[PDB]
């Protein structure tokens, strides 16, 4: 007593690139140095 | 009996993520923030 689909494929990630874009920060900067003053020595 | 023998197939290595979009897949990236640091750390001129 003698005794399969065929086709095209197309695979496809999940994709972990994160998403970039860029930020504006607008803020200021105050800086206070503070010195002594005797002869010509500023200290 | 025709028997026909069985093809040798070289399997590949497989890449699904690549390594330059491994890294470009965290939002927090120490390399580029230790560097951010260090920039800020320079900001004094006279």
């Amino acid at each position: 007593t003698s005794m399969l689909d065929e086709g095209i494929m197309v695979v496809y990630k999940r994709n972990i690139v994160a998403h970039t874009f860029k930020v504006r920060v607008y803020q200021k900067v105050l800086t206070f140095r503070r010195s002594y003053a005797y002869h010509r020595t500023t200290y | 009996l025709d028997i026909d023998p069985l093809e040798n197939t070289d399997f590949r290595v497989l890449e699904l993520y690549s390594q330059k979009e491994l890294r470009s897949s965290n939002v927090f990236d120490l390399e580029e923030i230790m560097r951010e640091f260090n920039s800020y750390k320079q900001r004094v001129k006279y």
